[PDB]
């Protein structure tokens, strides 16, 4: 995985170059916002278990048929699964946003997860509604600031599994 | 970097990050600013900090640049004060990032069989360290060499 | 003969675990001909599916 | 595997790139690791085959063999087929898979089941190696007075 | 079912079933009939059984249906008695199977953490799944009222 | 503690520590003093920190203290305040500690079976210790209300 | 392992009790002496191959019938194993300095260590001389009063080989 | 494992010696004894099944009740347990006559098999008699000069045994 | 030696020693008299081949024995003389042996550990066992001299 | 071969051969025309070999050709001839090989399966190898008749 | 993997068929060769570092850009991977020529080279430069003969890249 900061320093690595204006001000913003990302993980890690709570119920009252019988989550080993699927975006996703990159994203959740819900025959669409679910709860929660910051990650697992 | 260490860490044991955790890296994110203007003033001198130090490079061991050596010549020479220019840049990195990660990983994974592979003696290198460390804390204030000190020894014991 | 190129799905029946186990889930590896037989075996008596088999080499 | 550090002209360079470039997952590391020269130098020749069958679960499943019937099978088995196939009935295991799966290394274990099997573990995962390094030059007691 | 539990032992030694497998699977199916009956019983007796249990549990576990409660209100009251139904069914396809295998696959993976994830009270579900064990109990016979109560006693034991 | 895991960590990997862990360590001892004033101060105030507590508690969750309750009569009301009690002691030492290692080994794991052997519910758990971290976060001031709040979420994180 | 503030939240926790003025005493003895003990650390790792080597050095001009033929230090092999214990006492050493405890020491180094050199045929008395080698090399780099705290961890381990 | 060669290898090196007339005298035993051992060693691995099958019938016909209802041979389990260990004799005795020397006996095979067949309950008297037994199926089949240097291993490990 | 390798090959595979194991050793034991003139040439030129291959590495390295050198005086130049000797040795106990096991396990495994802790350099080791090699293979003939060098060439790559 | 037994045993350790490996390569090339002269010899004989050998065995254990025995009729007795040709191609390939690697890829893995599945009786097939190496050591030289006997012992073996 | 007999045995197996006279021509022209193969390895593994330092150097030398910021070998890290590559390359080089058979390249070299090349970066034209100058060397050292022979699993190894 990659920070924003060990970006910075690739980035000049492979040019084989010394910091420069433009890297010290992209650090500098990224240890402006670092303790905003710090409170915003508190927040989230504090109220993970309500989170989803919050935003599974909206997706299965959006879509009742995915926990009736014949649904992807009917059977309480299925719905254990969707939520526990959902845990795995929150906690990711902050991750993500703490690191400052979605290179955790690419590496630690999409890879091949796209084909594993296909051959397991998990709706992608209804997942990323849940994913949408999650990102309105935590902007609810985090704040104005830090919801466009989680919303970013958010959106980016949503793009891919699109 | 600090926050790729704690969030790995984290990760292995399937938790979001603890208040140690997230402490860590508000002592770090605080601290920004001034590893960031010890990293501008280690590379606003860069030029000088790496003549300096391959001269007490050379004045502790002539042998290198003496016939026979490895560093004779102008070209060779030139490729010493190029890999301690190298070294100075991961420093920087590593003063930035927080930890040893970009040093570690640029130049010491693979470093022993690189420079076997070149025929350089590696307590050359670890003197050659040394002396990029006096110099380069002798341009910073006492607190600042203090933290510097510790990457420069850190990349010592890496060659040693 | 030689190596096979394996790719195959295992759910998880049993429980629901913690960790992340995608690559425990979804996963393309080498096996060697003399234990294939025995790791077709298992993955079949765990519940997976096996999604395709290729000979590298031989 | 090996109990301690092994030192860089000791490691099998050829798993490692094929674990680096994800050709083999870490059960196969393993598996390779086991299989070397190196292991049966160090916990097969040095001892006989019931202490090897305890090593063998303690390098592999973190823990002290679980019962008799666990020595009689793999006892059988080394008597038979040899170290291998020892090491691939080890690593094939369920236990295995269920506790480390196909990417985490092993680690020691201290398990409440079966009986017994707590204190075994204990015992085995605290012991260190005993055994001369080499059958080559071996050291006396006894000292030189100057 | 029965069948598929000896079959999967079986082919755990890879080897055909033994004598005692064979013996348990013609047991298994010479008692076929009553278990058949057993679950119509169960099957046509559908309100009765769930209406009593839920008023029962409901007299019992009061805060349930009170206000602040998981199951205040209509709609709430009405998942609480479609939970009550799925039981049902899950315990007339055990009892049909011969195992507890489609109640465990159906509904005891994972239910812990679902009816954490509905913040649904165990205790409730024990209770309810009691009430519903007293009532189907109450319309079988003494030799099918101890098997039927022995599934419902193992969900009661998987809630809590 | 924070010495405690960096130790562990570097152990694992069979290595000095590192510059950053020695950073981190130093920044854990410089603010030991401020830590410590925090801990004296929750703990100067223990009786009157879980009276509040445990009155908003029973206030929130009149079904606790009510007839059929957990936590019904005096004794097992009492009970109920020294478990909060033994909770506020476990963030006093994780303060002291720098991490929330006391806590999460002495009141954290095994905790869910425990309570459920005692028929206590957890989210009851959630919001006693809501409720003894606004009380004891009214009595700290800002900054050290928010680290006191951090171990306070992570109680009610590793409750629920 | 435990460090001296978990020795006093154990000491405190087996008795019911919160923090007295002893134990804010004692947490405060220990936040004195941790930049002390920081720069301690960062010196000893600078210099591990070094005080090895003077160790190393020392024993093995004290005794020189370890490494004549048929002693104990006498091959690569083995000389490259004492060595590599020399390592693991320093390191351990460092460790248990940084935690102001010794418990490190006990369940990671001592336990078992007797009988397994027993057994391997490893003098004991030697490896103590070496410990002991060790712990003048060291504080000489460390300072007067790193020395003395250093110095405690070093006997702490020469007096459990004894 | 020690050879012939590595004893002699070892007794000069403990010492820090060059070969002497000694050493070379004792090599040169070795050399010469070298292709009797050979020839030895293929003849036993030819028949090998066939040295089992008649020491084990020896052994149960002087002590029938080992195979009796009641005696540690009687299951199929247990018999074929006694088999096992006749082989595991055989080959390792094998071993050590091919390699000159009797470390691969008391580092493979005697190390700690007293105390396995006291807590297996074996009899150890027997499980000598079948090694006797053993040695003079062997003897017949190798020859005498053959017979002579298999019967100094089975010797060992009868010793050992008992 | 090339029969206790036979033997543990065969004991991996819980085996007998296969026909072309067998014919291995047969091999190896009809040479043993060639093996044994050999080490027995080697040895008695011992004095000889330390003494001129000492010579030959001090005159291309006269700064190992000035003031300032490794091996500089009396008692360090006899420590020089004594570790060529080692190394002979060794060679001695590999040629009898068949295999160069013996130098590997005496003196190869953890050389270069034991070299740096000495500071000894291996370059030098590397130069003088080409010296050894050189003076030793004089003097036996050419048959002896290629299988004298292939265990030089091995001790020469295996420092270096 | 034996090569190929040399080269992936230096492969497993991801060296190069070492000077034992390669004096048993030398010895191997060495033996390469008396190898071909036994194998040429033992090819040219091969029908009255393979004749004489079933005599000599239907001679030793009649109940073969007897009624009721495997071998009966002229087309089991075909087939038997048949089987004791495969082999004798195996030894000579063997032969040719230096080590019984052709032998074991080609006729002993499974062949205890095999003869199972076929109701041939295993000792039948061990007499008829010790027939098979009476025969063929018959009619060569003694060195030729013991390095044939080896593999003819290792058949039996494996047999057995 | 096969050598040149084991093919020989291949062939003549699928075949059903006892050796013939072309068989045996076959392998005594291997046999014949086996000397001079036996001499080439071994000069080849008493000089392996020096072939892949001066070939290494040799390629760099040409190709300077490589190893400097940007290249594919630029970091330890990455010129380690490339001069062990270049080992891997010789020594399998080496093991073919002593088996007379191209085999093991195949099975253990080639075999998804180009793809693991070709996904990692890794320049196809100048790993087959290092190849080369590799061969060039190695036959500087061994003379004509064997470099006629190490020369066809050079340019195999080179073509199996393209
Ligand atoms: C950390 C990265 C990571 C992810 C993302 C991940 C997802 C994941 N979900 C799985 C199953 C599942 N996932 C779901 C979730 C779906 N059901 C509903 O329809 C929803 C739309 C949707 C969730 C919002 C369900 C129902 C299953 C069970 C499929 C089955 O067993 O039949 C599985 C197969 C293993 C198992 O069954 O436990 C994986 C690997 N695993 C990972 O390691
Ligand atoms: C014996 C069988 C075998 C082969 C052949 C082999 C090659 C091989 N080289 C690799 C990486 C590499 N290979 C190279 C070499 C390239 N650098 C360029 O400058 C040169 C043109 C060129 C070499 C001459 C480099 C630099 C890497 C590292 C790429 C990376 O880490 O991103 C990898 C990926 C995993 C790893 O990094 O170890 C493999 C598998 N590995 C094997 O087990
Ligand atoms: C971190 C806790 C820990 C300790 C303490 C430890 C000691 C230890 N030292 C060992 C070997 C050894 N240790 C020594 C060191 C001795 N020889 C000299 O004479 C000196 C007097 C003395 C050192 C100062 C030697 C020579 C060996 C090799 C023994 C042999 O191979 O026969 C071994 C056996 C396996 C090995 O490492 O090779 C252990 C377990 N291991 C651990 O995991
Ligand atoms: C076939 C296996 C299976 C089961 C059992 C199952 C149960 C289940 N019950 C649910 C809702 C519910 N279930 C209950 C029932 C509780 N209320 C009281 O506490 C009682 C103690 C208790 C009933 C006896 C309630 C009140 C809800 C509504 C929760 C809400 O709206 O917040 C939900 C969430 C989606 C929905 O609204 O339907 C599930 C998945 N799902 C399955 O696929
Ligand atoms: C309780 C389990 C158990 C079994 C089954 C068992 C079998 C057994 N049969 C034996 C002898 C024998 N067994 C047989 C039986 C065979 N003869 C014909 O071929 C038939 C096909 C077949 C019988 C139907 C014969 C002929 C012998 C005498 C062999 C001899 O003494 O040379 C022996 C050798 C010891 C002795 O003779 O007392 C055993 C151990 N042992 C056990 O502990
Ligand atoms: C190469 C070194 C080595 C040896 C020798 C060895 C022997 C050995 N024999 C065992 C059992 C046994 N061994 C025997 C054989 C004895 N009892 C009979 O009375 C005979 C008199 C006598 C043989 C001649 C029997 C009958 C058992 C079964 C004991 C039981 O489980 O009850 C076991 C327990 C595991 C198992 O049952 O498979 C071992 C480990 N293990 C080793 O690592
Ligand atoms: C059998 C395996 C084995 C070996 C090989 C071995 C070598 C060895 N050489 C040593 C010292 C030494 N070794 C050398 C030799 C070096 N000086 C120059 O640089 C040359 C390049 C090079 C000689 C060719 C010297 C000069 C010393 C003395 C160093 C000192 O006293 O400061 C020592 C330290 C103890 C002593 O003084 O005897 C060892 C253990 N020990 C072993 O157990
Ligand atoms: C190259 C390796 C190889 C082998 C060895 C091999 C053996 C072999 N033997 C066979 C038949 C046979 N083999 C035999 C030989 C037996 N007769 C007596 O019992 C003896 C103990 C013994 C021979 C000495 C007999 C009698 C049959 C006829 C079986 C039948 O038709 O019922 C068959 C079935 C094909 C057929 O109908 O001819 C095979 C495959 N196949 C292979 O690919
Ligand atoms: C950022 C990580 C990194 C490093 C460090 C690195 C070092 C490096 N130094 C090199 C050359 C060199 N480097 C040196 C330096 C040595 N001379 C003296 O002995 C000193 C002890 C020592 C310098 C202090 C010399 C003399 C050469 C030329 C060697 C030759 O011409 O063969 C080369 C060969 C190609 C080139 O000329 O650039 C590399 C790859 N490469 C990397 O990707």
């Amino acid at each position: 995985m990659q920070d924003a900061i060990t970006s910075v320093i690739n980035t000049y690595d492979v040019q084989g170059k010394y910091f420069d204006t433009s890297a010290f001000d992209k650090l500098k913003a990224y240890y402006a916002t670092g303790e905003l990302r710090v409170r915003a993980a508190g927040t989230i890690s504090a109220n993970a278990a309500t989170i989803i709570k919050e935003a599974s119920a909206k997706l299965f009252s959006n879509q009742p048929d995915l926990v009736r019988p014949g649904g992807n989550a009917y059977t309480t080993r299925r719905y254990a699964a969707c939520v526990r699927d959902m845990d795995y975006f929150l906690r990711y996703a902050t991750y993500a946003m703490l690191a400052g990159d979605t290179s955790i994203l690419d590496e630690r959740v999409l890879n091949g997860l796209k084909e594993t819900y296909n051959s397991l025959g998990v709706p992608i669409s209804s997942t990323v509604q849940g994913i949408q679910a999650m990102k309105e709860v935590t902007g609810s929660l985090v704040g104005s600031g830090a919801a466009k910051e989680m919303g970013v990650y958010f959106d980016y697992l949503s793009s891919g599994l699109s | 970097s600090v926050v790729t260490k704690a969030i790995v860490s984290a990760d292995a044991e399937a938790r979001y990050l603890s208040p140690g955790e997230l402490d860590r890296i508000r002592g770090f994110v605080s601290s920004g600013e001034r590893r960031l203007r010890v990293a501008q003033t280690l590379t606003e001198s860069r030029e000088r900090i790496i003549k300096q130090a391959g001269d007490q490079l050379f004045q502790k061991r002539p042998d290198l640049v003496s016939p026979g050596g490895n560093a004779y010549g102008a070209e060779r020479t030139a490729s010493c004060l190029r890999d301690l220019d190298y070294y100075l840049r991961l420093v920087t990195f590593g003063i930035v990032a927080g930890d040893v990660t970009p040093i570690e990983e640029i130049g010491v994974i693979g470093v022993k069989e690189m420079y076997r592979n070149l025929e350089v003696p590696l307590p050359g290198m670890v003197e050659a360290v040394k002396a990029m460390k006096s110099v380069a804390t002798g341009l910073l204030s006492g607190d600042d060499s203090a933290e510097v000190g510790y990457y420069f020894d850190y990349l010592a014991g890496a060659l040693a | 003969t030689r190596l096979f190129k394996v790719t195959a799905l295992i759910p998880s029946y049993k429980k629901v675990r913690g960790g992340r186990e995608l690559q425990n889930t979804y996963f393309t590896k080498l096996v060697e001909y003399d234990r294939w037989f025995a790791e077709q075996q298992r993955i079949q008596k765990q519940g997976g599916k096996i999604l395709s088999v290729k000979m590298v080499a031989g | 595997v090996f109990e301690r550090d092994v030192p860089d002209y000791q490691r099998l360079s050829y798993p490692e790139s094929r674990l680096k470039n994800g050709e083999i997952s870490m059960r196969e590391f393993i598996r390779q690791l086991a299989e070397s020269d190196l292991y049966r130098k160090q916990f097969y020749e040095p001892y006989p085959n019931t202490k090897v069958i305890e090593l063998l679960t303690k390098h592999f499943l973190g823990r002290a063999p679980q019962d008799q019937a666990e020595i009689q099978r793999y006892n059988r088995i080394l008597a038979g087929k040899g170290l291998k196939v020892a090491i691939e009935e080890v690593l094939n295991s369920d236990e295995y898979t269920q506790l480390f799966g196909e990417d985490v290394v092993p680690f020691k274990r201290y398990p409440t089941l079966p009986t017994g099997t707590y204190l075994a573990s204990v015992a085995t995962n605290d012991e260190m190696i005993q055994q001369s390094g080499s059958s080559y030059s071996p050291s006396y007691a006894g000292y030189s007075y100057p």
